[PDB]
């Protein structure tokens, strides 16, 4: 999981 | 010799010689190998 | 008293000849010069600067033969009228023929031409035993095959010669030199009969008319100049305002109604050759056009500038 | 945060319609004008062909920044981020080669002759799509998508197992064969031909190294100068987030987004640069 | 799909293939033109080479195949022939420095100078060398400095005005080849004073090749 903030292109909110 | 004659002479061999493709292409696509 | 122009008002003007590049040819990495058409109208002989006599089907599109060239500064190529050989005149002055019907596959040298002192400009061929050389040092040569050396001359140009054309009987011939006049030769008999000078510029190209009694020449100051072997006299003239480059080509159709011209404005042009009059317009090539060349039954043209690609037109 | 997600929208949009008209541009002077046989001419061809599809995939980029809904699907995703992916791959090995092609021309312009070819640059070009494939391959087989208690949806790379693993391993898979490796051979690669231009001025005599030398200083400056501006800020904030957890807020959102639009930028201006500046590609054009 | 004429067509790609072996071999070596103004000493280039209207000689160097050609039997005019050297790697203009005082033996009143200026000027404002490099060798050194140790070098240029020495008037003669051009900025001048060294001539052959093949391969990638 992680559900990290920026990873490579993505806004990927928890 | 004239230049009328030899003008004239010109005039007479082209219109009797015209069965040529640059001038009226009148062959198809399908006859012509290009 | 009476000029052409003035009398071909009633034949109606030929309308815009519509002619595309019907099958392109590339493989060439060099700027292409002089060209030649054979009596069978399928196979033509290019040359370019990178030393490859090339020889080609423009059906097919697809190389035939590939002779590789002593000298790469070839400058004019010769298709026989039978098809067995292949002259080309390079800049060493040497008119290296070459046999194409062969018992071995490979292309053998069948003679070399170094008796002229200046450099080829073009070459023509009679038979497959004679042909004539025009070369750079004011004269032309009638060489043999079958001898090997120059059999008769011709000196009467007071200027450098640079374009030659033939006749169908192969009896006349008319010869352009740099000197702004054009001389009518025989093959046979060996002294110049008629001459015309008319122009004022530098003549590069020339070609005979198919009725025999006529020809066309073209100089560098963007004018042709249409004379005849009869009364010996300029019959009519053609030049535009939009021409104002060279002309390197000349060309007639199977009969001589489309007086073909190639200039240095990187397109070709077709005149109506009777009322003086650019009947269609020919572009597509990058560089100036060098060489420009019809076939005997009139089928297409062929047209070969220094962007190394050849273009046939139908 | 509603002028923040438009103006983000709208430099998506500039950016990406003078991408398709900038590259088609350059594909048409080059098939049509230009010619196939020159090295550098299939080279900047391959490299509009690459951007031109980066510029088609920005769309669906700039659709997921607009609205935090992607209800695009599953499928769908997996073949866009496949296709940023392999094309960021693409034009960053195309830049490596030809730096060192130029390398090779200028520093050794004997064994050049015989050692680049045109069915040479061929094999290169298919060996770089080629190694572009195999470093994409995490990005293939770990995509999918993110659920939020809002209802929202986010696809992602996701990687099984425990996190904090995989995420600071894949950021410096990127950052050496993407970042540090290509940017020290391109710079290494410029800086031999400023040594070997100097060294040939300094030998023929001519005094003429001056202009010479100047323009392709400044030619090699403003590339790397470029090349950094869009993206080293981007890697450093992908390398900082994924180390230490930062809190969401709509000024990091933008600053993320904002070096987005610099890198597509740069793979805007890259095959523009290297045609317009250049004297062969502006005779033919 | 073409079985009656497969051979053929198979023959056509074969030969196409030689025919982009070639072109590509030919693009490796190097081709010079040399140029004179009749009697200006280019057998010097002769004896620095490793080894009929053109002549031509190839030799090997540094890993390099140079082409020279001689043009200077042709006795026709030179523009009808001029563009037919498009393209070549490098252009040399032979001529000797003491070939200042003698007249050349066409009108009883034309400086060797004056003639060798003309040319110059002449294969310079051309549309077909607009890209080429011009790389001249001043032969005859030697002699020119004991032919300028009794000479006040006035009656060639009546505007010149310096010392009579070798290190300012040849000096001089080298910026008077220079700014001869307009195109100042694409074609490049490289002036060599030819000494009686073959190791050394060489080498400044494949120096200013090298600096041309260079040049030209940052105008084709857009460095330059």
């Amino acid at each position: 999981a992680g559900c990290k903030n920026f990873f490579w292109k993505t806004f990927t909110s928890c | 010799i004239k230049v009328s004659k030899a003008a004239a002479d010109l005039m007479a061999y082209c219109e009797a010689h015209a069965k040529e493709d640059p001038l009226l292409t009148p062959v198809p696509a399908s006859e012509n190998p290009f | 008293d009476a000029t052409l122009s003035q009398i071909t008002n009633n034949i109606d003007p030929v309308g815009r000849i519509q002619m595309r590049t019907r099958r392109t040819l590339r493989g060439h990495l060099a700027k292409i010069y002089a060209m030649h058409w054979g009596t069978d109208s399928r196979l033509l002989v290019s040359a370019s600067q990178d030393g490859k006599l090339i020889i080609w089907d423009s059906y097919t599109t697809n190389k035939v033969h590939a002779i590789p060239l002593r000298s790469s500064w070839v400058m004019t190529c010769a298709y026989a009228p039978s098809g067995n050989y292949v002259a080309c005149g390079g800049l060493d002055n040497i008119c290296s023929i070459y046999n194409l019907k062969t018992r071995e596959g490979n292309v053998r040298v069948s003679r070399e031409l170094a008796g002229h002192t200046g450099y080829l400009s073009c070459c023509r061929f009679l038979d497959d035993n004679q042909i004539v050389t025009s070369s750079g040092d004011t004269t032309c040569a009638l060489w043999d095959i079958e001898t090997g050396q120059q059999t008769t001359t011709f000196t009467g140009h007071t200027g450098d010669v640079m374009s030659l054309s033939l006749a169908p009987d192969t009896r006349l011939f008319v010869s352009g030199a740099c000197d702004a006049s054009a001389k009518l030769w025989d093959v046979r008999e060996g002294m110049c009969r008629q001459t015309f000078t008319g122009h004022e510029s530098d003549i590069n190209a020339i070609c005979f008319f198919p009725n025999g009694n006529a020809f066309a020449t073209g100089s560098d100051d963007a004018t042709c100049r249409l004379f005849d072997l009869r009364a010996d006299q300029e019959l009519m003239t053609y030049s535009h305002d939009n021409i104002i480059c060279g002309i390197t080509s000349v060309s007639f159709s199977k009969s001589g109604r489309l007086l073909l011209a190639g200039y240095d404005d990187f397109n070709c042009n077709v005149w109506d050759a009777l009322k003086a009059d650019r009947a269609g317009v020919l572009a597509g090539h990058d560089n100036r056009v060098s060489c420009l060349g019809v076939t005997d039954d009139g089928m297409a043209v062929a047209t070969g500038s220094w962007d190394s690609f050849l273009k046939i037109w139908n | 945060d509603l002028t923040s997600n438009a103006v983000l929208t709208f430099i998506y949009f500039v950016v990406c319609i003078i991408g398709l008209c900038g590259n088609t541009l350059v594909i048409y002077v080059i098939l049509r004008y230009a010619k196939m046989k020159t090295i550098t001419n299939i080279y900047i061809l391959n490299l509009a062909i690459a951007d031109e599809l980066f510029m088609l995939g920005l769309p669906f980029l700039a659709m997921q920044v607009a609205l935090v809904h992607w209800p695009f699907g599953k499928a769908i995703c997996r073949v866009v981020m496949t296709v940023d992916g392999i094309n960021q791959f693409t034009s960053i090995f195309c830049l490596t080669v030809m730096s060192i092609d130029r390398y090779l021309a200028v520093v050794h312009p004997i064994k050049s002759a015989k050692w680049r070819r045109p069915r040479t640059a061929k094999m290169i070009t298919m060996a770089v799509w080629g190694v572009s494939l195999l470093v994409i391959l995490p990005i293939m087989i770990y995509a999918g998508l993110r659920s939020n208690q809002w209802g929202r949806s986010s696809c992602t790379i996701n990687w099984p197992g425990e996190s904090g693993a995989w995420y600071t391993g894949f950021i410096i898979y990127t950052f050496i064969l993407g970042f540090l490796v290509p940017l020290t051979i391109i710079c290494l690669c410029y800086l031999f031909i400023i040594i070997k231009v100097k060294s040939s001025g300094i030998r023929v005599g001519s005094s003429k190294r001056k202009k010479s030398e100047k323009k392709v200083t400044r030619m090699v400056s403003i590339v790397v100068a470029v090349f950094i501006f869009c993206w080293l800020p981007f890697y450093i904030f992908n390398v900082s987030s994924v180390s230490m957890a930062i809190s969401p807020t709509p000024a990091l959102k933008g600053m993320f987004d904002f070096v987005v639009v610099l890198t597509y930028a740069n793979s805007c201006a890259n095959p523009i640069l290297y045609a317009f500046l250049s004297d062969n590609f502006k005779k033919s054009f | 799909l073409s079985a009656e004429d497969k051979a053929a067509v198979e023959r056509s790609k074969m030969i196409d293939r030689n025919l982009r072996e070639d072109g590509e071999k030919a693009a490796r070596e190097v081709k010079l033109l040399l140029l004179g103004a009749g009697e200006s000493g280019k057998c010097t280039i002769v004896k620095q080479m490793k080894t009929t209207g053109i002549v031509e000689t190839h030799f090997t160097f540094k890993d390099l195949h140079f082409k020279m050609f001689d043009v200077t039997a042709q006795r026709s005019e030179r523009k009808k022939w001029i563009h037919c050297f498009e393209g070549v790697t490098a252009i040399i203009f032979c001529v000797a420095l003491s070939d200042y005082d003698l007249v050349l033996a066409e009108d009883e009143e034309m400086n060797r100078m004056h003639a060798s200026m003309k040319l110059f000027d002449s294969i310079c404002n051309n549309k077909w060398f607009t890209d080429t490099s011009i790389i001249l060798f001043l032969n005859k050194k030697d002699l020119f400095e004991e032919k300028i140790k009794k000479s006040p070098l006035t009656i060639c240029y009546p505007e010149y005005a310096g010392s009579n020495t070798y290190e300012e008037a040849a000096a001089y003669i080298q910026c008077q080849f220079e700014d001869l051009n307009k195109r100042k900025d694409t074609k490049e001048i490289y002036t060599h004073f030819t000494c009686s060294t073959d190791t050394k001539n060489v080498q400044f052959v494949f120096d200013a090749v090298t600096d041309v093949i260079i040049k030209n391969n940052l105008k084709d990638c857009g460095l330059f």
